[PDB]
């Protein structure tokens, strides 16, 4: 009949491009790091948000672009911090060697690095929106729920110092799978103000 | 070993693809599936909720000005209250529907809409109007004779304040050059609105839009709806 | 509608709304917080822009569930909500009176999220400011994806929604996070000649199948 | 017995090079851009002229050549753009990053990036040749079905700017394939004078 | 050859074309105008180079399809031509009747299209300008892979070409695109001792089928 | 895993390979075939015409 | 041969895979297991000791 494009599964199972960052390489102190949202763009963003719940597996694929400011071949570390692990401050921290956290060690030269982060949440769906508020008194930040933190993406250059200085970009593209969806919303009409909430000018 | 080759393609990242990827946590068990209610499992299901049509498309209309078509003594006895373009894609009465906004998610859409027209005014406020509805690349009607003599409907609104209007099967994308034209529905006042001396003499009609079950969306997009401050 | 020590004796008792066609259902501590809790009366007017209550924060001071909520920790309920906007047969107007799961609320010509003020109201619940976007950003024309019910005074006077538990988690915490807000919105608004026309509208919400945990 | 050689599926179904163009690489904007048509070369034109109407998936073969005015190993996007969606202008403007275009990302070392594009038209087939006007008024071009458009084809270097400068050469190379074929018509006998249309000069 | 309230009284009623094998059917709103439209005559002489029809812009100002053709917007047809070109026993000459799918015409030593007034003629219809081409860079010789006839005047006077519906779509624009052309080269010129030789040609054209939506 | 190792021929791009590649738009439904008259399924049914 | 094609995540060490990998000492065989007391198979067995 048709009816097997506007599937939400194949509605929202897109990989898009949820970060770009570069970062430089000299003596985010000069690493990669993102929080897993899905807030970043306002194309992704308005698309989850038709929906109240969601409850997919991301699927993250990390493409390293490299420029020398003759490109070297490089071993990247990409690590998964969940929420309630330790993310690191520094290149050199040592919590890069965590026997726990998810790490995956690519090179440029290979095909991206692609890894599927589960379902994260301690509830059964993610909250899209939240009429609530995270902290037990009246200073808790409104829209915030502490269930549906995915975790952060920690991504650094393995190697040690080196003569040349090069910029890295990391592109990360995410693309939701095994995508259920509850209860669906109005799209939103006016431009957002925030990714903290769901402000509106006019 | 196997002796392999490797083929064209080989070692690319296409973001349309479907392979099984590596589990970054395997061993870790999520938390279990529990029913929640109003789950969605295709989008056609979003698009067949009937959703309020800007019918008041006149300029200067703001907010909710837009929402409603009034009728009063100011409207004649045979004049045009407002005419709805059928372009889904286009800046009209279409656009900020749930038939309007999914739909600008995919690029080819066809099925048949309707059109639920809700009479707002007092129990005793009563008259007709004169739904009609004109077929793609016909022109739209500037007189109540000429919108008699095409599809329509003779509303009475004295005691029956709902009107379905079902808009044929289009297949909408099969009709460009840029979206075209879909059709107009337009309405006339037939007689004028009898109001008591009680009632507001001012009454309104609020309109809807849902597809029906043979809609059909195919070809996704981008959304042009959508065009930070506030992780790193 | 008739629960507990509680009765509406109205009368046109029209068709009800299951919400995406649910029945509250107790989940596989439990007379006392099933009853009608009718709030105070709203004056519509002809300038009104709509009101809305979040459950179960309009109920958390109230009664025995208000009583159960600041006892408790963990609550979990559905909602019989009966909406009823008692007016002449010289009124017009049309109400959406619309149920809302997870209405994060959103501030105007701001980046500041709206405060924990702004949000908890109570028993009097607010007035919406922009009701065209909903106070968040996206349209009244769409809200009829959600559950709702219309009041058009010509046809109807009553509404009513029922509610399940609209959770991702199994229980919730009643204090913290609200998960429906009911939602009046008048559409068409009020008309009769003599301007100062003040139709009541009247809500009662009667928790069903209330579940608490952590005395 | 030997008809299986002069089939539709044989006589069609070979790879040849539909687009070959060069862009630079400093501060088509330098990028690729191709409006995926068939009457680019006339040995493939004349071939699909022998027909009225044709369906058949598209199989794009992109091969990339890199000069430095010691080569580089670079990144490279393809990206899809059908008749619905928007090209880029520029080699960074956003469209670069849609969630809903079919993006390939390849290297310079890797065997050449390879998609298939499916049937795009709304009709049953490519009407290869149509007497008709594509404007509903007398301002339409004569011999252009708005139904048939495939898309364009957007190619650009992922990487940001590097201190050399050099031409990248792209190869397009299509093969379609399912292909039926319907009406057969006369072999075009005098040579092309456009792409937009028959004339011929004698 | 009788449809509608036209009719055809011929003589010799010679064998007809299906083209491609194909009669045409209904597609699984439909007397009026399935019936014969005559055009207007043609004169053949010894300096013709041929005649063209394009379907259905040589019936889109005629009649009950004329009619129809300009108040809905999507049409499904096929059609019944008959050509007939009487003569005597002294005159020679050969036409190649050919029904064209999709012929997009070119002009001739220019990179401009044609535009709208000389691809759509109506009931004129139009006059070749290099027929050994077919006017599209091609060629007259391997003409005979369309669905075609001929007219030997020594041998026969008439010729019948059933064309069924020729279009990627399951209806289409009739005012927009024409999908068969009815072409009439003298491929053999007239000929008999008086040089002001002067046979005419008639074509009648029954849409045979007819379909139509949006009125 | 699975011991593999890589022949001559591999990486090529030989224009005369028969290999299924991967779909640029999966879930998209194309156009259905409709019957239009005159298939071709062989060139010599091109030639038998006179 | 096979006509195959890397995917994403081609020659990636993931710190959590569970892949077969190759022995170094193949054709050695171990000390077998002998029955020692306590064996632990879950760590909510030391957990529900108080």
């Amino acid at each position: 009949h048709g009816v097997s494009e506007t599937l939400v599964e194949n509605f929202l199972s897109r990989a898009a491009l949820v970060s770009k960052r570069s970062f430089e390489y000299k003596d985010d102190k000069n690493f990669f790091k993102w929080t897993i949202n899905t807030r970043s763009f306002v194309q992704l963003r308005r698309k989850l948000e038709l929906f109240t719940y969601l409850r997919f597996d991301a699927e993250i694929t990390i493409l390293t672009t490299v420029a020398v400011n003759g490109l070297p071949d490089l071993t990247l570390q990409a690590m998964f911090v969940p929420t309630g692990a330790l993310t690191p401050e520094k290149q050199d921290s040592f919590h890069w060697q965590s026997g726990s956290n998810a790490s995956v060690f690519f090179k440029i030269s290979d095909p991206p690095a692609r890894i599927t982060i589960p379902f994260m949440c301690i509830n059964s769906a993610y909250s899209v929106f939240y009429d609530g508020f995270a902290g037990f008194e009246k200073n808790g930040l409104y829209g915030i729920n502490p269930a549906d933190t995915i975790g952060n993406l920690c991504v650094r250059i393995v190697n040690e110092h080196q003569p040349v200085g090069f910029t890295v970009t990391v592109r990360v593209y995410m693309k939701p799978k095994h995508i259920k969806a509850w209860a669906p919303r109005p799209p939103r009409t006016l431009p957002y103000m925030s990714i903290a909430n769901a402000n509106y000018k006019g | 070993g196997v002796p392999t080759y490797l083929l064209p393609g080989s070692g690319q990242f296409l973001t349309t693809d479907d392979h099984s990827s590596a589990p970054a946590l395997p061993c870790f068990n999520p938390t279990p599936e529990m029913h929640i209610p109003g789950q969605v499992r295709n989008m056609l299901e979003v698009v067949q909720v009937e959703s309020m049509m800007e019918i008041n498309n006149t300029e200067s209309a703001v907010g909710m000005e837009r929402l409603k078509v009034d009728i009063s003594a100011l409207t004649d006895v045979d004049q045009l209250l407002f005419n709805i373009p059928l372009d889904i894609q286009l800046d009209g009465p279409l656009r900020n529907t749930l038939v309007g906004n999914i739909s600008r998610y995919y690029t080819h859409w066809s099925g048949s809409l309707e059109m639920t027209f809700m009479f707002c005014g007092s129990f005793m406020a009563a008259g007709k109007l004169i739904l009609c509805y004109t077929p793609p690349g016909g022109s739209c009607p500037t007189t109540r004779e000429t919108a008699m003599l095409g599809t329509h409907i003779v509303w009475d609104f004295g005691l029956q304040s709902s009107v379905t209007l079902i808009i044929p099967w289009i297949s909408g994308s099969h009709y460009r050059m840029t979206n075209a034209n879909v059709g107009y529905v337009t309405c006339f006042m037939q007689t004028n609105l009898i109001v008591p001396s009680e009632s507001s003499d001012t009454c309104s009609l609020i309109g809807f839009i849902a597809a029906k079950d043979d809609f059909s969306l195919r070809l996704m997009r981008d959304s042009p709806d959508i065009g930070l401050h506030a992780a790193y | 509608l008739k629960l507990g020590n509680s009765a509406i004796v109205t009368q046109e008792a029209a068709n009800y709304c299951c919400a995406y066609g649910e029945w509250p259902n107790y989940l596989p501590t439990q007379t006392a917080t099933d009853r009608f809790y009718t709030l105070k009366s709203v004056k519509w007017e002809t300038g009104s822009t709509g009101w809305w209550w979040k459950l179960p924060d309009a109920l958390n001071n109230i009664g025995m569930f208000g009583q159960n909520v600041q006892h408790h920790y963990l609550y979990r309920s559905g909602f019989l909500i009966h909406v009823q906007c008692n007016a002449t047969k010289f009124h017009q107007g049309a109400l959406l009176v619309v149920a809302i799961p997870e209405h994060q609320r959103g501030a105007h010509n701001t980046n500041t999220s709206p405060g924990f003020d702004d949000i908890m109201k109570g028993e009097e619940g607010g007035t919406f400011n922009h009701p065209y976007v909903l106070d968040d950003g996206t349209s009244l024309a769409c809200a009829t994806i959600f559950p709702h019910q219309w009041i058009n005074l010509r046809t109807n006077n009553s509404a009513t929604i029922v509610l399940p538990w609209m959770n991702a988690a199994p229980m919730d915490f009643p204090l913290r996070h609200n998960q429906w807000t009911l939602a009046i919105i008048p559409v068409v608004p009020l008309g009769t000649r003599t301007t100062s026309s003040m139709v009541p509208i009247t809500v009662s919400i009667a928790p069903m199948c209330c579940e608490f945990n952590g005395l």
